[PDB]
């Protein structure tokens, strides 16, 4: 939190007026405080990803927001060029508040569990057309070029004047006046190539995604036949539409989704033309301004646009079908979407590991309020939060998307859920079986058993589980009320069941898992990785050596490993104002210290990233590169701009090995390691770095206070990656001095047990809490905006681990 | 020391005088950022007198500075807190203190 | 139903004719469901039906139940274990003994039409004597 | 710094309307955006 000067400065109270501006370009956000200005800037900042209006509270507040137009009267006008963020609505969406990466709502009878939300991306505002220019017309396709140039626009005037659009001198959709409705070959110049190029772009397109075409009629080609439209349909200058007319065609399958991609390749062609000569989207159309409620990629178009689209495309279809050419779908390329990663992906929820069972006949319901990937079943105490349930020996659990039992692979059992559907989900541990009912009728294999599982070691005992994929819903019931339960007496009740938590004095916790990345010890039994702790000799300080056990064969695991080391270092609070042997008076009075992480040979130096991250790092990103890493300028100064400061904020400051290999030596692989220096000086708060003893141009500034923790991003190359020494240089401290407080005068390097390596995470088990907040948010009016209102207070017992500031 | 931040305004006029009764809420935390006390986990003001050295010398003036129903943020040095000493288990030597104050009334 | 799965239990001429019948005609018994006495009919439409009839015995029969079958195993005929239930009623188990019978008596009793069952004591007898014969006869079929 | 520190917090939630806006080569977006809050209701301390 950084102070930022404004008149009258008060925190937020009651009849104050946030004013919020995001100019995407600098990129910059500024505020308004009751329109007085805030002198304080964030800028610089990521811009890979979609921004939205946010207020975070806790309890005991009532807000407002004011979003503009219906949805929110402006207190204050918006700074000139800013638009409105009501505007910002998709096409297919109505505007409203909502919770963020919810994984818990309320329901008409109890909680329901939410699965990720699947969310848009920046990306996907950038229309992609196929490429269509190189793709030149076939004699006869050259032929027929011009042919649709006139029918098609004949077919748009005819359209118009069917749903009541009669021709006229201007463009008045009140009166409804337009200019365009004269003959094609008159249109006005610009509008009528326009034409002209789509119509055979039509044909290019259909080339261009592969389809086959090939003349077959020639005199019945030729035999065509208008439509003889009234004066109903003729138009206030008097021209009659003459659209080509045949009914006498049917339509494939396959031709319908291709007539589904032309639209949208069409559509898509439209967008990017327009967003290069200017336009954008907006929710409520503005020609003058260059804003068209429509300009959206295909694919987030409303639903009664891209049926008109397809239905001039369909037209197309059939006059070509009709007259005969041959256009076979292109073969299907088979391809997935892989948005994400499936065994991190679904949300898992379990109980808590105590409730555990060892024994007894135990039964709990699952309803299935979407009808898309979900598993419910009986997971081991030991379950882990980023292996898919069932997919190892952990979990006995049943997909009802598709019908298959989970239990170290998968298998085809019972039949798909619809929506509403309730599983019973049994278990036996006299008899160590599981039972699936659905709606109240027990499950069969496709042998004809009716137990799903059989000969299930108790082990430690089993626990309610249940996954969930993104944007799917779930209902979990235990027990606990047992009127509540709709399917027990029906099933379970008289073979003896009894519900998971019927005697229960209160609800059962539950614990999810987690996608938050999070740094965790690597594990001693890793298949991949392994972590050697080397002893300091006479000529090498205390290192921390990793190896990648399965290196060069199959099953190896090749992928991007985030290391740090347990402990951080700590700036001071407050900053300085303004032989090889070290020399006692200064390593005794000296504030900087140093480690090095050599790379081996072998390890490309383009694959590693070395030096610190803070605490608040938590990107598990796959295809990492410095790029990625947070950053924000917050820049504050006077009323008549001024700058006072301008602080750089991120969490992870590190260089690239790419910087250092010597373009000789790129191209071919080195025969020696890599040694990249880090000092950290805890008075000044200035990082640098070093490579090969020579230093580096890259440096950071840090404010006091601020914890560091050293660390290494790579993606192995070599069986012998990457060591953390823990070294010192002359007249510089080691790491330990500034880690330990006992050592905080021994110029000794040492590597006590505490400091380790660890990695990065996915997925972590993390408890749900039993109550939360009751935020209500409704439509206060079309002035008053969109409240938000929160009046009951809910605490909690935090436990802070002070070496994490977790 | 001392040093006084509004957080929200009091009505600017009612001033604590030499021998009245303040009554206030606070949470001091160190400069780190630790909470160390809060008077309204114990959900009682505290009531002190002025010019009877009751509380530290960095209290004494900054709560002086306010005006009554004001909430502010003092932030007091070492000279003007604990000092050299420190609260043995609670405030290490040598420490800045950042007190969360609210003025409720003077009696 | 009950009854003739009593008389298949009973007279063994029954199950093998049973068998003979499956084997020979080569009938498809899983078929049927959706060479094994597990697929038999005759134990299979009882085990299917069973339900129905332990439906109509209040939790509180249970200990009654337990009793009729101590009977049975100790081959009493239909009347000895009426006359049994008859004299030993008292030992009905009471809802307070157990807090499982808690919930199945909420359970049984919030259910219309149980709300007046588990009221006459020759109903009582009756009912318990049927189902515990029932259970014990396929206790001794299941027992391979 | 050593022994694991507890103290009682507030839950604390956020509420977005579902309007996103970025900036993208060749998007279709508009850059510049405004939004306001007005505080109707505010109890500085409903808790510790
Ligand atoms: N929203 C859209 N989706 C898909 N294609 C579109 C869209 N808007 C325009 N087009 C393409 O541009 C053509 C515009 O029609 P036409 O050129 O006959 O009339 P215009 O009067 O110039 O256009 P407009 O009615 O948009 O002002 C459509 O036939 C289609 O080819």
């Amino acid at each position: 939190a950084r102070p930022v000067t404004s008149p009258g400065q008060h925190l937020l109270a009651p009849e104050d007026v946030v004013s919020c501006c995001l100019d995407l370009s600098v990129p910059s956000i500024s505020f308004r405080i009751n329109g007085c200005p805030v002198q304080g800037v964030f800028e610089s900042f990521n811009l890979d990803g979609l921004f939205f209006p946010v207020v975070s509270f806790s309890a005991g507040i009532k807000v407002r927001f004011l979003l503009g137009g219906r949805h929110g009267e402006f207190k204050f006008l918006p700074p000139p060029g800013y638009a409105p963020c009501h505007e910002a609505v998709l096409p297919r969406e109505r505007l409203h508040l909502q919770p963020i990466k919810e994984y818990r709502r309320e329901g008409p009878r109890g909680p329901h569990l939410v699965g990720p939300s699947r969310c848009l991306s920046h990306l996907d505002f950038v229309p992609c057309p196929v490429d269509t220019i190189q793709i030149v017309l076939p004699p006869h396709l050259e032929r027929i070029r011009e042919k649709l140039a006139e029918n098609i626009h004949e077919l748009w005037a005819l359209t118009r004047i069917e749903q009541g659009w009669t021709y006229g001198p201007v463009r008045d959709d009140n009166k409804r006046l337009h200019p365009c409705l004269v003959n094609f070959h008159s249109l006005p110049e610009p509008e009528r190539n326009y034409n002209l190029q789509m119509s055979g772009e039509t044909l290019k397109t259909l080339l261009a995604l592969g389809c086959h075409v090939g003349m077959a009629d020639e005199k019945a080609e030729d035999n065509l036949k208008k439509t003889k439209l009234p004066k109903t349909y003729m138009m206030s200058n008097g021209y009659k539409p003459a659209p080509l007319d045949l009914s006498h065609v049917r339509l494939t399958p396959a031709q319908t989704t291709l007539v589904d991609r032309l639209a949208e390749n069409g559509h898509n062609v439209w967008a990017r033309d327009r967003v290069a000569q200017g336009w954008s989207y907006s929710a409520v159309q503005d020609i003058p301004a260059r804003r068209n409620p429509r300009l959206v990629p295909y694919r987030l178009l409303d639903e009664a646009t891209k049926r008109s689209n397809r239905d001039s495309l369909c037209q197309a279809v059939r006059t070509l079908l009709g007259y005969g050419y041959n256009i076979e779908p292109p073969d299907q390329e088979p391809s997935q979407v892989d948005s994400q990663s499936r065994g991190d992906r679904a949300r898992i929820f379990r109980a808590e590991k105590s409730y555990a069972v060892q024994s007894g006949r135990w039964y709990f319901e699952f309803e299935a309020v979407t009808t898309g990937e979900m598993r419910v079943g009986w997971a081991r105490p030991e379950l882990r939060p980023d292996v898919e349930l069932g997919a190892d020996d952990l979990a006995y659990v049943f997909n009802g998307h598709r019908g298959q039992r989970w239990h170290l692979g998968s298998e085809p059992f019972g039949r798909p859920w619809q929506s509403g559907d309730v599983v019973g989900c049994m278990i036996d541990l006299t008899e160590n079986t599981i039972i699936f009912t659905l709606n109240g009728e027990v499950l069969m294999s496709d042998s004809g058993s009716e137990t799903a599982f059989r000969d299930i070691e108790i082990g430690d005992g089993f626990l309610p589980v249940c996954s969930l994929g993104p944007g799917q819903v779930g209902h979990l019931n235990l027990g606990q009320d047992v009127s509540s339960l709709r399917f027990f007496a029906i099933c379970g009740l008289q073979e003896g069941f009894e519900p998971f938590a019927i005697n229960m004095q209160r609800p059962v916790t539950t614990w999810f898992s987690k996608s938050l990345p999070q740094f965790e010890p690597v594990p001693l039994e890793h298949p991949h990785y392994e972590v050697a702790r080397m002893d300091g000799t006479v000529d090498t300080p205390p290192c921390l050596r990793l190896t990648h056990r399965t290196w060069g064969s199959q099953n190896s695991l090749v992928e991007m490993l985030f290391l740090r080391l347990s402990l951080p270092v700590q700036f001071h609070q407050h900053f300085r104002c303004t032989d090889n042997r070290d020399d006692p008076e200064i390593i005794l009075n000296t504030t900087t210290y140093y480690y090095s992480v050599r790379v081996f040979a072998g390890q490309e130096p383009s694959c590693v990233w070395v030096g610190w991250v803070t605490p608040d790092y938590h990107q598990h990103d796959m295809s990492f590169d410095l790029s990625k890493v947070r950053a924000v300028t917050v820049t504050m100064g006077d009323e008549q701009g001024n700058v006072h400061s301008s602080l750089k904020c991120s969490n992870c400051y590190m260089v690239w090995g790419g910087d250092f290999v010597s373009p000789g030596q790129q191209g071919r692989i080195s025969h020696t390691d890599l040694v990249i220096g880090c000092l950290v000086d805890l008075a000044t708060g200035l990082m640098t770095f070093t490579a090969n003893g020579k230093e580096s141009n890259t440096f950071f500034q840090v404010e006091p206070n601020t914890k560091l923790f050293p660390a290494v991003f790579v993606l192995p190359t070599h069986q012998n990656v990457v060591q953390f020494e823990l070294g010192k240089q002359k007249n510089i401290m080691p790491l330990s001095a500034a880690m330990f407080l006992s050592e905080r005068k021994n110029p000794a390097p040492q590597c006590p047990p505490r400091l380790e390596v660890q990695m990065l995470m996915p997925v972590s088990w993390s408890r749900m809490p039993n109550h939360f907040l009751q935020v209500d948010t409704r439509r206060a009016g079309e002035r008053l905006g969109w409240a938000v209102q929160c009046q009951e207070p809910l605490m909690m017992m935090a436990l802070h681990i002070p070496e994490e500031n977790r | 020391g001392v040093q006084v931040e509004t957080i929200s305004p009091g009505d600017g006029r009612t001033f604590p005088k030499r021998g009245q009764t303040c009554v206030v809420h606070y949470t001091g935390m160190l400069e780190d950022g630790k909470k160390f006390d809060s008077s309204r986990d114990r959900n009682k003001p505290f009531k002190f007198t002025l010019g009877k050295q009751e509380v530290i010398r960095g209290w004494e003036e900054g709560v002086a500075q306010m005006s009554v129903g004001q909430r502010a943020k003092l932030i007091i040095s070492s000279d003007y807190a604990y000092g050299a000493t420190g609260h043995p288990g609670i405030i290490p030597p040598h420490a800045t203190l950042v007190f969360d104050v609210e003025l409720l009334k003077l009696e | 139903v009950g009854e003739i799965f009593i008389y298949w239990s009973k007279s063994h001429n029954f199950k093998r004719e049973e068998q003979n019948f499956v084997v020979q005609n080569e009938i498809n018994n899983m078929s049927f469901l959706t060479y094994s006495v597990q697929t038999s009919l005759i134990v299979a439409t009882l085990k299917k039906m069973l339900p129905i009839g332990l439906n109509m015995c209040a939790p509180t029969d249970q200990d009654l139940i337990v009793l009729a079958k101590a009977r049975y195993a100790l081959k009493d005929t239909d009347e000895e274990v009426r006359e049994f239930l008859q004299n030993n009623l008292n030992l009905q188990g009471k809802v307070e003994g157990s807090p499982s019978l808690r919930w199945q008596m909420a359970l049984y009793r919030g259910v219309p039409g149980r709300e007046e069952d588990a009221d006459d004591p020759e109903k009582i007898v009756r009912r318990v004597q049927e189902v515990s014969a029932v259970l014990y006869h396929l206790d001794q079929t299941e027992h391979p | 710094e050593l022994l694991l520190q507890t103290n009682l917090i507030n839950y604390v939630t956020s509420i977005r309307p579902n309007i996103f806006v970025g900036r993208a080569e060749g998007s279709t977006q508009y850059g510049k955006w405004y939004f306001e809050v007005m505080v109707d209701e505010v109890a500085p301390f409903l808790t510790a």
